[PDB]
RNA sequence: AAAUUCCUUGUCGGGUAAGUUCCGACCCGCACGAAAGGCGCAACGAUCUGGGCACUGUCUCAACGAGAGACUCGGUGAAA
RNA sequence: CCUCGAUGUCGGCUCAUCGCAUCCUGGGGCUGUAGUCGGUCCCAAGGGUUGGGCUGUUCGCCCAUUAAAGCGGUACGCGAGCUGGGUUCAGAACGUCGUGAGACAGUUCGGUCCCUAUCCGUCGCGGGCGCAGGAAAUUUGAGAGGAGCUGUCCUUAGUACGAGAGGACCGGGAUGGACGCACCGCUGGUGUACCAGUUGUUCUGCCAAGGGCAUCGCUGGGUAGCUAUGUGCGGACGGGAUAAGUGCUGAAAGCAUCUAAGCAUGAAGCCCCCCUCAAGAUGAGAUUUCCCAUUCCGCAAGGAAGUAAGAUCCCUGAAAGAUGAUCAGGUUGAUAGGUCUGAGGUGGAAGUGUGGCGACACAUGGAGCUGACAGAUACUAAUCGAUCGAGGACUUAACC
């Protein structure tokens, strides 16, 4: 299940082959630095993780500098693991590149979601409000808690409170483009998070 | 909109636990003598970053 | 974005515009934190208008700066001594024409006062 | 998009003038009908002569509308207003001919007879 | 990301397009397959937008044909149009001619200004 | 079948895709009726009821923007 | 029987939650089941269960859909959440009753819906402490939540079946409806420090050029951002154990028998597979890396007092935000504002010249201007400082 991890640069717009057009985010991602290996015999399960960008020497401390210096190319910014592959072919401090992937696979696309605030009911949970006329002064407002007799509101009534921030997961893009040289990813659909956010790439679970 | 009960003044003072303010972020004045919020013109002295402000 | 100072447009910029003429006129002025800061990217909008010196930038400078007195028996007004004196003093620089430096809070508000200053 | 509620041009010289859309066909309750599907309408205004009366209810399939469509290529069709050929009870209209420009997107479904009879598509 | 947006679809933009304004007629030949065909079809029109940057540019043009008004909107850099011929100039001002879907049959003057 | 009719959405017709309300006609008028006036009636009504042309966030279905509160800080500081 | 020192009624809106005596979908028995059609019964509550006309209406009747337009409980759910149409105050009138004042579960027109949330509750965000050191990261997952619905067409094939009409089970392929999640590249909307036109008056001494006020004066476009009606994606293929049912072998009870012993198969249902939260899971998990064992005292139960790794106070901000918080940065630096180069948007600036009597038009010139957009640049501001922060008990296996 191969996978890489990079930053969103933003949407464009591609012709295939044909006068058909595709809405197409651009993700650059850098060559992912393998950091370490996590192995059953002493964690009891199987991943790896995986590193990008660089940090200065004044943004990174010591035990980010040991940790990266295990096998060394530079301290990493964004680390994360991820399960479920093969590991004889993974070794540590070895690159892996947007070349392992090719211009027709399906992919899940993983990142953390644009933020909205605290922002309330009608916005946040997609239900609806009561009239603007005919003298209702109820609108733009939650609702009613639930019946009398239980003595109290139920448990996961959806309230106001805030929106976004949350890792989201969207399945089943498809890589339309890819490009060794500059680095880039070229899937089409949309993914979540706002500008250069972290997303990681991964192989989908059809 | 009615309080049923009164606060007892163990609840009282428990909500009013966090109702204290810190001190300010205070630094001495190279110029000295007397003593400085950070990022600020010191009062005494006029002087931010070395030299007189007039 | 921009910060909206608690009033409206209109009286934004009427405030914005006898602030940036006073401080051409005075050439060191005390505002709260905000109006300094937001005082600071017009302040520098206007010296780089003055700076060409052409006159279709003297008439846009005479669009926005009041028409206030700033010498005696000179009979300079404000827009005669940004472009005569500020281009002439500020040929060699670009960028950065204003300093803020923060002061005590005010008594009556508690709110942070500032110094506008022109280097 | 055309609502339950939307007077329509009619088309065809099939002696209607103006039709009143009831409801919408596809699922159990549908919102919209964008270009090519049918609308269950009635005849709100007809003409004088023809093989239709003001006043039933006919099933009728939209040709052009206010808000167009977005083909495949990304180009997209937005005419000036909204009109309806009406058919009866199988694919053919019941006009002797069309009036007006009509859509390709009713060339996509089995719509021959109509497409044919259009004097230009676009 | 702007220079590299332009590097990404610096290679596919097309290049041998006219230089046309909104509010100028215009003829543009849309290819279209109707029976496994390669034909071209002919759509002369007044553009009325121009909008966009890059790939992202799109033009309309307006037709009254046969007592009704039809607007095509295409994407400016495609390859599904083969050529693109402009047989009048306009002299407008504004730039977005939004008020021909309201003026229809000839209070619709377009000026030719000859250039 | 009315400001009066419970049976009652009486029945037929017009209007509407569909009309317990509306209009026109019949009269078995529970329980109209001639100064507690009967029946008409041009103009008039912030009256009540039914329909149509324009027009619209009233709605399908919500979205953004501005100001005053709300929220943070400084001052003063209640009530049921 | 509780409540009349007040327990607010019918209907509708907003929000749902449950039961199964199932309306659809799933799996089946029986048939007076020739095949989708049907009727009854069994298992099954996972999800779904439409817009309108009339009436104050639930309830009904009707039009047009749908796969279906379920029945009920929760103070005939929900009025410190909303509306007030009818009811159930004072006005007035019709029929009727009364000799009258008046009265009708008979009608009709009009009729003030108060409250700044203390405690539980629920939705979000923080501070403190804990986890026999102090930190920086990365996770295992007990345990929660969410999702879980279906149509149409083609082919299998006018094939099985049925002189005919009609018309399949099972299986593949495309595609839509309603909901859900994400994001502005497109279509649009908004876009009150963007651009342009223009009316009235008034101001900058006058012309030209501008400013103020008139909802942003109005009107035509519109950058960033937020956005749906716009775009992409989703509920799929599956695994285990079952419900009804179908069984295999097989005595009790030499036969027979789905049964007591054994053995299988079988649902949109249960548990996983999908997505999210999740070590306060006090049962405080695990991996990797860094500091590691310093000063005084009662001499040792242990105190206090400077530190290392690391954060913080304060400051520049946004991709975050009610404030805290999280994140990007703090002078060996690109965090913000400026300046320059650009993208986009308005659309042809001012000044001169020419044509004309003039309103005006052309040339200079895709000009001028430009708020949030992206690059470069140390020009101004993120200065000098201070604060918090480890030294580690008894037993076994085994070593200094």
């Amino acid at each position: 299940t191969k996978g890489i991890l990079g930053r969103k640069i933003g949407m464009t717009q591609v012709f295939a082959e044909n006068g058909d057009l595709i809405p197409v985010t651009v993700i650059e991602a850098a060559p992912n630095v393998v950091l370490q290996k996590k192995t059953a015999e002493n964690d009891g399960y199987e991943a790896i993780q995986l590193g990008f960008d660089d940090k200065r020497e004044k943004l990174s401390n010591k035990p980010e500098k040991g940790h990266v210096a295990k096998a060394e190319t530079a301290p990493k910014r964004f680390v994360k693991e991820l399960r479920g592959v093969e590991m004889d072919a993974y070794e540590v401090g070895q690159e892996v590149k947007v070349e392992i992937f090719s211009a027709g696979e399906i992919v899940d696309v993983t990142g953390v979601s644009k933020g909205k605030g605290f922002q309330g009911a009608i916005k946040r949970h997609g239900q609806s409000r009561g009239p603007m006329s005919h003298g209702s002064r109820y609108h733009r407002r939650p609702g009613s808690m639930g019946p009398v007799d239980p003595n109290r509101v139920f448990k996961g009534k959806l309230l106001p409170g805030r929106m976004g921030g949350e890792q989201i997961t969207v399945q089943n893009l498809e890589i339309v483009k890819v490009d060794a040289e500059r680095n880039l990813l070229l899937i089409k659909g949309n993914v979540p998070g706002a500008k250069k956010s972290l997303i990681t790439v991964k192989s989908a679970v059809k | 909109a009615v309080p049923f009960r009164r606060t007892s003044k163990m609840k009282k003072r428990l909500r009013r636990t966090h109702f204290k303010l810190n001190v300010p972020g205070m630094t001495e004045c190279p110029s000295c003598g007397e003593m400085k919020l950070s990022h600020r013109v010191c009062k005494a002295c006029g002087s931010y970053n070395g030299k007189d402000i007039n | 974005s921009y910060r909206k100072l608690g009033r409206t447009s209109a009286q934004r910029k009427a405030m914005l515009r006898d602030l940036t003429t006073d401080l051409i006129i005075n050439e060191r002025i005390e505002t709260t934190e905000t109006r300094a800061k937001e005082l600071r990217s017009v302040v520098e909008k206007m010296i780089t208008l003055g700076k060409r010196g052409d006159l279709h930038a003297r008439r846009q400078a005479a669009a926005y700066i009041r028409n206030e007195v700033a010498n005696e028996e000179n009979n300079q007004d404000a827009l005669q001594k940004l472009f005569s004196d500020i281009a002439t003093r500020y040929e060699e620089r670009q960028g950065g024409y204003t300093r803020i430096m923060k002061l005590g809070p005010r008594r009556g508000d508690g709110a942070p006062m500032a110094i506008i200053e022109l280097v | 998009m055309i609502q339950q509620e939307t007077r329509l041009k009619v088309a065809d010289n099939s002696g209607a003038r103006e039709v009143l859309t009831i409801k919408v066909l596809g699922g159990s309750g549908r919102k919209t009908a964008n270009i090519g599907d049918v609308i269950v309408c009635t005849v709100k205004q007809a003409t004088p002569g023809g093989v239709v009366k003001k006043g039933e209810v006919v099933k009728a399939v939209i040709v052009r509308t206010k808000s167009g469509a977005r083909r495949s290529d990304g180009s997209y069709i937005s005419f000036d207003e909204n009109a309806c050929v009406i058919i009866r009870d199988d694919k053919s209209p019941r006009g002797t001919r069309i009036f007006g420009p009509v859509a390709r997107e009713l060339r996509e479904n089995n719509f021959m007879k109509i497409v044919s009879l259009a004097p230009e598509v676009i | 990301m702007q220079k590299l947006i332009e590097d990404i679809t610096k290679e596919q933009l097309r290049t041998d397009l006219p230089a046309f304004r909104p509010g100028d007629t215009l003829r543009v030949h849309v290819k279209v397959v109707e029976g496994n065909r390669e034909r071209i079809q002919i759509f002369e029109g007044v553009v009325i937008k121009r909008r966009g940057g890059g790939i992202s540019e799109t033009f309309t043009v307006r037709k009254i044909s046969y007592g009704v008004g039809v607007e095509r909107t295409f994407p400016v850099h495609t390859p599904k149009i083969a050529k693109i011929e402009v047989v009048r100039y306009g002299k407008v001002r504004r730039a977005k001619l939004y008020y021909l879907r309201e003026l229809r049959g000839k209070a619709a003057r377009i000026k030719e200004i000859r250039r």
